[PDB]
This record gives structure tokens, C-alpha cells and sequence, in this order.
């Protein structure tokens, strides 16, 4: 039997604290209180998570990969704070608390953020130990193509621009969430499976595989924005119900949205059979937990 | 300017051009493309390619890492101006974005010898974050027109350019495999002519900075030129002479 | 524990009355006597003895430094508190100078305190000079009694607060326990033990100290740092090697 | 000797120098700002030089005296930031210009002050080079003398409780004099003198020397004062005062004559300087 909550626990538990150590307060106080102010406020760390776990798979430990698992969910932090922001959602809640900019204003949070996406290249690059510089600086090329304009960047961009098309078809409503935010789920296990010591067929495998949850992640965003309170997700939700955005539970409706996501987690799961079950273990429910989260 | 950083400045447009391509969704790279050509040209991309050509390597190996440094400086540039203080060709959210994806692909150009581009990503990275160009960014938003010292705005400067220009000439000499007193040397040199560099534009705001400013960065700078010799080292020199 | 760090705080206080005599002109040195005296000890002078004798140094190696830090300590107390705020004995005026000769005053009880006989404490001693000049200076707990001033009582996060009790009190208490490390002898993997030590320990009693105020106290915040403070100490095992660990209680 | 106007200039540029980079902008600014605000006002460095000088004269380089010389300058500074507060002198403006609690506050001026003071002490600790720890820790406690309750704070001190007191008598004059300007020359003098490699007897010829210019600087000023409270010309007159002034004189100069000529020129174009000021 695999206990999938002490599990989760331990590791957001190891998470978190590394977190904390690796972005102190220092002068400038406001820039930084900021970027820890949205960094440790609570998220899930779904992501940092999937890179430790594919590291671990591999025959890695989670030392070697908690940089770069700090640097992904510092990357995925400052993805949100922009996301928030006036000019883009301009949503009041975020992990529990006032937005950050409500909080420190647009000009820090813009700022917090920029400095969040410089730093996570820094803190992989310059802390990463238990791997040589070759494997480093591949990683680094990874991290940057899957955030950059072939990853989240291009996904978001394409999603305030198709913000008003009406006849939004599946092969524009997959490119949106395939790049917003099944690209840093790739590049967050890839990074861990590359400091793992993986082979480039194990690693392959594992890409196709955050692939398939990286899709589900976001159809499950989704459905969440259309059934749970902001309270309970902990942000702002709704405002995907009215504006013209590109999501599931529109083109298709929630239910057969929910059933897509039933698929997506068997065909996740389906990937994993390529590892002896043992070492999927945690894999596999981080798979399910990604499935069948009430946030 | 002069011709010889002109005709260097160039090359490194035709590398970002040659990198840069518009292509489906246009939607992403179009604003990409402009806003990387839209922000000025840095020194501090300039300085990376003749640093490595001081120190006997060639250009060439030094190019990748003044095309990061310009983006860098690009996405900076970018944020620092939402609002529509005047009309922008794109909309608040998309140069937003945009800077969010400079930065990425400066990383990825270098990651794209490991141990010294290892080293560089570390140099950039830092010069670009909040201990950098961003303190810069954030203490600038106080300095009030005719109620500021040129102590502050100096600080600023040092902050918003110097580092970055530090940081350029510092990878240069790394990439062109000096030896670390000459990266400290460079390094230096690059800090002082950049902070003249951010003062002589700063200047243009309010006219109260003397030629005792001035004077001081130069001599500051061409102090750490000492020990260099060839036609390189004074092509170097007239970046702050002249 | 009780006895220990008690008898310590007696010989510093021991010391200080045996340097500073009042004597004339009374004007200059009644009120150095008195301020020197009238300002709460602080931990980091204890630090500093309890480090030096951890590593096999005799107390009266660390005292004269043990002393400085107090006075650095007590010229910034009194600076920080005036304004005329309440009532003082002395003037602001007195106050203010007093402080400036109150920071002096360590550093030549440091130099005076070379034994010529003695080969290694020169070098022991100029480096001592440095650490709290610097803890004591701009980027150290200066740059707290600076920041604290933008504490807004009960609107202000509790990351800033730590960031200001850790350059206020932690710098302080990191060059206490360093310094008596240093002047005992110790190697540097000790004196950088005992420094990340103190810092933490600093922090956390800091921490304490603004309690009373904005009353916000995470014991997240005090267990994250005691806890970093502890995981510094492996290496010394015995008592007095895990007795530091008593101020955390 | 020549030009002492044009040694003068060269070695308050060179100090000017040091002290820029000395104490550079930095986090948090508002501090450093402060400091270097009444640290670089320029003005004419006696303290600085009478260090170098002092170097110099005992045979050392201006290189190893620097960081002293830029310590005693800090230390002076910090004194008449310190000295201006409201609730000491209460002044507006020193050399033309805002004082510097005006453009900072009282607090960041209060703790700009106590900046310059440690950091006086840091700087010559950890930057001098080219002598041995003990030269340097001796001199560390040569700077802690000649500016606490021995030195530069009990004239201070004494001064600052002595302005109510209208009847003061001579020995309370030289007092004040001697502990809020001798103290700091002093103590320059044998930064110097010491970080060269001098003599304990070259050493004590050098503390007399400074001495006796610091009171004669404060016995001319109340000559040209009187010739444009308690002053040298109320207590003995004027008459006396300037006998008075060519003895201090006289003595200092006596001070340097084993020394080789060369090297105390500087320091005897000085004492002639302060002695023959029309201002
Ligand atoms: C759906 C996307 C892309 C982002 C919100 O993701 P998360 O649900 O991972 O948010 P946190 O747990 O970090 O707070
Ligand atoms: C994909 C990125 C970078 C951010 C979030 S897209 P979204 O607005 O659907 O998600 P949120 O509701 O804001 O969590
Ligand atoms: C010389 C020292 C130690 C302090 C200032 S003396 P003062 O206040 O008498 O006069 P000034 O303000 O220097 O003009
Ligand atoms: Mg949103
Ligand atoms: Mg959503
Ligand atoms: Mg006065
Ligand atoms: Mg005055």
C-alpha cells in the first residue's frame, strides 16, 4: 500500500522549506517581502513535487533536484502574480490572500515577478550540486523553452489575444492550455528526470507523460473555475464563466469536460507502465491527486 | 556615436534578427520581435563582444551571451513603461507577457566550455535580478525631479546600468578565456562606464550634473584599463573617452 | 544554566565598573558611568565569553571584548532613545556625546588589552576590532535601528520584523559568539559555527523583544529559527555545547 | 617651503580620492547618503595630511597612512554632524550649505554620525597594509584615545556644559582647546607617525608638535577676532595672546629640527601657516 498523503506531505513539508531559504529578505525589503510574500503563501507545489518525483524514479535523490524544483515553482509563482495583475485578470484574491499587487502595488509586483524568473536561473544554476555542468546547463535550456514563446509565455499571450473568438476550435483551445500549462509540467519532470541520471528513452517517456496531466491539470483548472467558490479555491473564480475565454467547460460542456479528464488520467497513467509499478507508485497518485483535487 | 561599436552594435542585431523570426501564432512573435528591437541598444551587449576581443578570443564565442544581456535589458525596458504613459503598438498585457518571454529565450540561446557558460547564465542572471537592474527599477521610483542628490541618482544608475555593463564585460573576458584578475579588471571597468553611461542619459532629465561626475566614472574607468596594451585596448578607452 | 550565565553577566559588569572610574571632570565621566550602566545587557556580550571558554580560551581572553560590545550596544540604546520622550537624568545633549565616547571606549580597552608577552593577540585582536565595528556599524545594526523606524505597530509583516531584528540584535549577537570563538583560539569551521549561531540565536531574542508590541508572534517563526539556530551546533556535543541552547526557552 | 598652497591641494585631491571610494552609496541608502553627504563637502583636510605627513616624515609611504587619514577625517566629520543637531548647536547651515540633520532628519543625521565613527575604525583595521597587527592595533587604540572621554568628546562635553557658566578661567579655556581640537590633530599625528615605522621619541616630538599648533590655532583665531564669551585676549590680552602664539609656534617648530628638512617642510610650512593666518 502507498500512502499518498504522507507523502505529499513530507515532500511539500521539504518543499517549502527550501523555499523559504533560498529567497530571504534583504534590501531592496519591498522587492523581496514581495516575491516571498506570493512564493510562500501556499500553493499545492504540484510542480517542484513532479520534479523530485521523476528525479527520484530515475534512480536520482531529491538533493539534486531541489533546486531546480524551487526554481519551477518560483518561475510558476510569478506566472500567477502577472496573471492577476489589472491589466491582465485583474483578480483580488490568490492563495488565500489579497493579490500582490493590492498589497504592494502594480510597479513591486511586476517587479517581485521579474525578479522570481531571473533568480529561479540563478538558484538552478549556481546551487544545483550531484550533477555535472553539461547536465545543468541542458536543464536550464529546458526550463527556458518551456516557459519561454514555445511554452507558457506563448500559451498566455495566445489566450488575451483569443479572448474574443466565439468559434474557437479544439486545436485552438489545446494549443492555449498545452503551452499555459502542460509546458511547465514538461519541463518540471523532464528537468528532474534529466538531474536523475535518466536515459533519453526513460526521459522521452516521462515528456509524453506530463504531457497527458499537464492537459488534465489545466482541464481540471477549469472545471474548478465553473463549480467551486473563490473561497474554497483559495482565488478568484468566475470570471472564466463570463469573459470570452477559450476553456473546456464551454466548447464541450463540464460534464464531457470531466469525462475528457477521466481519459487524460488513464492515458497519464498508461505512460507510467513503461517503470516497474514500485517505482510509479508516487507518480501514480500524484497523477490522480492532479485529477481529482478540490483546488 | 563611432563607427567601430556602431558597426558592432549591427552584428548583434543581425543575430537577434536571424534568431528572432516571425511565425505562427504571429500573435506571439510578433510582439517579441518588435519589443526586442523596440528598447534601446545597451553597452552592455556591446562591451561582452569587445571584452572577448581584448583578451584574444573571438567575437564569435562571446555573441550568444551579448544577445541575452541585450534581451535582458530589452524585457527590463519593456516593463518598465506599462502604462500607456503614451500609445503603445501592442497592449499592456501582451508587452507584459513578452518581457516574461525575453528572458527565457536570452537563457536559451546560452544554454543552446559548459563550465563557462554556466558561469555567465550566473552572471547575467544576477545582473538581471532583484539584487541588481531591479533595485535600480524599484529605487528610481522615488527619485523626485529637482529634489534628488546626484549621490541617489549615481546609486541608480549604478544599479540600473552599471551592473548590467559590469556584468557584459565580465562575461566577455570569461567567455574569451581570461584570467580572473583581468575579468575583475573588465568587470569593473564595465560598472563605471556604464553608471556614465546612465548618467549622461539621466542628464537629460535635470541639467544639475557637473562635469566633476563625469570626470570622476571616467577616470574611475580607464584607472582599470591599466595593464591592457594594442589597438584593442584603446578602441576600449574611447568607449568612455573619446 | 542560572549560576553559569549569571556569574557571567557579573564579571562583564565586573570589568566595566573596574574600567570606567568616575573621576574629573565628573561632567564627562559621571554620565559615561551611568549611561554605561543604565542600559539592558545584552546577550551578545554573554555570547562572547560563553564562546570563548566553549572552545578551551580563558574568560579574561574574550573580556575586553565582552566589554566593547556592551558599550557599542549601549551608546546605540541611548542614541535610539532620544527624543525627549520621557524624563533622562542627563540632557539629550550629554546623552548623544556620551554615546560617542562610549563606542571609543571599547575599542581601546581591546587594544589596551594586548599582552606583549602574549605573540597571538595582536592578530586575534585586530580581527576582533573588525567584526564589531563592522556589526556595530552601516550595514549591520545600524541598518536596523534604521529600518525599525518603518514598523507601523500592527501593520507590518512579520518577514519585515525578523529582517530588522536580525540586523538590530542578530548581526550584534553573530560577531559576539564569532569574536569569542576568534580570541579563544578556535579553528574557522568553529568561528563560523558559532557566527551562524548567533545570528539565529540573536534573531529569535529579538524577536522576543518586539513581542510586547505587535503582537503577531508566529511560533512558526520561532521555531524556524531556533531550529536553524540548533542545526548549527552540530559538532560541539557536551553541555556547554548544546547549553546555548538554553537562551531558547 | 613652495607652493605649501599646491601641497596642500595634492594631498586633500588624493584623500578626496580615497574617501569616495572609501564610502560608497550603498543599502540602505538613506544612511550612506548621510554619511557621504557631510563626508565629501570637500574642505581643506588638515587631518588627513597632518597623517600623511606625519608618514612620511618617520619615512613610511602615503599608501600605508591612507585609511587612517581618511579614519580621522570620518571622525571629524561625525563630530560636526553631531555637533550641529538641535539639541546641540541648532544650526541651519555650516560652509553656506544645510546642515545635515536638515536634509536627512535628526535620526538618519544621529546615526550617520555613529556610522562614520565605527566604521572609521573598521576601515583602518582591515584596510591598512604594509604593517604588522600590533602597529595597527596600536594605533586603533591611538584613535580611541584621542576622540572619547579623554580626547575629543570631553571637550565637547565640557563645552557643551560650560555655556551658561559666563565666568570661565584660563585653564578651563586651554581645557576646551586642547580636548575639542588638539585631541584629533594629535591623534593624526601619531597615526602617521606610528604606521611609518617611527621612533618612540619620533613619536612624542610629533604629539608635542600637534599639541601646540592645535592650541595655536585657537589662540589666532581669537586674535583676529579681537583685531577684524571668554577668549585669550579677555583673559591676558591681546599683547600676551600673540607672545603666546609665536611660543606655540616656536616650540612646535623645534620639534622637527632632527628630522631631515625635506621631509619636515610641510609640516613647518604648516605651523607658520596657522601661525600668520589674516583669517
Ligand atoms: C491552472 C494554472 C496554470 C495555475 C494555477 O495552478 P495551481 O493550482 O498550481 O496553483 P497553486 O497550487 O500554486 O496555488
Ligand atoms: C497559466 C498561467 C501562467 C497562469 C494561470 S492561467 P488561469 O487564469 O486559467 O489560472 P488561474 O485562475 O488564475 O489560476
Ligand atoms: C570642533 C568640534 C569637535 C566640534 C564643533 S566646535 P563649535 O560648535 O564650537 O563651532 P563650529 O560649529 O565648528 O563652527
Ligand atoms: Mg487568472
Ligand atoms: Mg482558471
Ligand atoms: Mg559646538
Ligand atoms: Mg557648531
Amino acid at each position: 500500500m502507498f500512502d499518498f498523503d504522507g507523502y505529499m506531505l513530507r515532500k511539500a513539508k521539504s518543499v517549502n522549506k527550501a523555499l523559504e531559504a533560498a529567497v530571504q529578505m534583504k534590501e531592496p525589503l519591498k522587492i523581496h517581502e514581495s516575491m516571498r510574500y506570493s512564493l510562500l503563501a501556499g500553493g499545492k507545489r504540484v510542480r517542484p513535487m513532479l520534479c523530485i518525483a521523476a528525479c527520484e524514479l530515475v534512480g536520482g535523490d531529491e538533493s539534486t533536484a531541489m533546486p531546480a524544483a524551487c526554481a519551477v515553482e518560483m518561475i510558476h509563482t510569478m506566472s500567477l502574480m502577472h496573471d492577476d495583475l489589472p491589466c491582465m485578470d485583474n483578480d483580488d484574491l490568490r492563495r488565500g490572500k489579497p493579490t500582490n499587487h493590492m498589497a504592494f502595488g502594480e510597479s513591486v509586483a511586476v517587479l517581485a515577478g521579474d525578479a522570481l524568473l531571473s533568480f529561479a536561473f540563478e538558484h538552478v544554476a549556481a546551487a544545483t550540486k550531484g550533477a555535472p555542468p553539461e547536465r545543468i546547463v541542458r536543464v536550464l535550456g529546458e526550463l527556458a523553452v518551456s516557459i519561454g514563446s514555445e511554452g507558457l509565455v506563448a500559451g498566455q499571450v495566445v489566450d488575451v489575444c483569443s479572448e474574443g473568438m466565439a468559434e474557437v476550435g479544439l486545436d485552438h483551445l489545446e494549443f492555449i492550455h498545452h503551452h499555459k500549462t502542460a509546458a511547465l509540467l514538461q519541463g518540471s519532470v523532464v528537468l528532474g528526470a534529466i538531474l536523475g541520471g535518466g536515459k533519453e528513452e526513460e526521459v522521452a517517456k516521462l515528456r509524453k507523460f506530463a504531457n497527458c496531466i499537464g492537459l488534465l491539470f489545466q482541464v481540471v483548472d477549469d472545471i474548478l473555475d465553473v463549480t467551486k467558490s473563490s473561497k474554497e479555491l483559495g482565488k478568484t473564480a468566475g470570471k472564466d464563466l463570463v469573459a470570452d475565454k477559450t476553456t473546456y467547460p464551454k466548447l464541450i460542456g463540464v460534464e464531457k469536460s470531466k469525462e475528457f479528464a477521466d481519459r487524460l488520467n488513464r492515458e497519464a497513467q498508461e505512460q507510467l507502465l513503461h517503470f516497474h509499478p514500485h517505482r510509479a507508485a508516487p507518480l501514480i497518485a500524484l497523477a490522480n491527486y492532479i485529477a481529482y483535487r478540490d483546488n | 556615436m563611432q563607427p567601430y561599436w556602431a558597426a558592432i552594435e549591427a552584428d548583434i542585431e543581425r543575430y537577434l534578427k536571424k534568431s528572432i523570426t516571425i511565425r505562427p501564432p504571429e500573435t506571439v512573435f510578433g510582439p517579441m520581435h518588435h519589443l526586442t528591437f523596440a528598447a534601446p541598444a545597451t553597452a552592455a551587449s556591446t562591451l561582452c563582444l569587445a571584452a572577448c576581443e581584448l583578451v584574444g578570443g573571438d567575437r564569435s564565442q562571446a555573441m550568444a551571451a551579448a544577445a541575452a544581456i541585450h534581451l535582458v535589458h530589452a524585457a527590463a525596458y519593456v516593463h518598465e513603461h506599462l502604462p500607456p504613459a503614451i500609445q503603445h503598438k501592442y497592449g499592456p498585457n501582451v508587452e507584459l507577457l513578452t518581457g516574461d518571454g525575453i528572458v527565457p529565450f536570452g537563457f536559451e540561446l546560452l544554454a543552446g566550455d559548459p563550465d563557462r557558460i554556466l558561469r555567465v547564465i550566473i552572471e547575467i542572471s544576477r545582473a538581471g535580478g532583484p539584487e541588481g537592474m531591479i533595485s535600480g527599477l524599484h529605487r528610481e521610483e522615488e527619485i523626485v525631479d529637482g529634489n534628488t542628490s546626484l549621490d541617489f541618482i549615481e546609486y541608480v544608475c549604478k544599479k540600473k546600468y552599471g551592473e548590467m555593463h559590469a556584468c557584459g564585460a565580465a562575461c566577455g573576458a570569461i567567455l574569451g578565456g581570461a584570467a580572473e584578475e583581468e575579468i575583475q579588471k573588465l568587470r569593473n571597468f564595465g560598472l563605471y562606464q556604464g553608471t556614465l553611461r546612465g548618467m549622461m542619459e539621466m542628464k537629460n532629465s535635470h541639467q544639475l550634473i557637473d562635469e566633476n561626475i563625469i570626470g570622476k566614472l571616467k577616470e574611475l574607468a580607464l584607472e582599470e584599463l591599466g595593464g591592457f596594451h594594442g589597438k584593442n585596448a584603446e578602441l576600449m578607452s574611447s568607449l568612455v573617452a573619446e
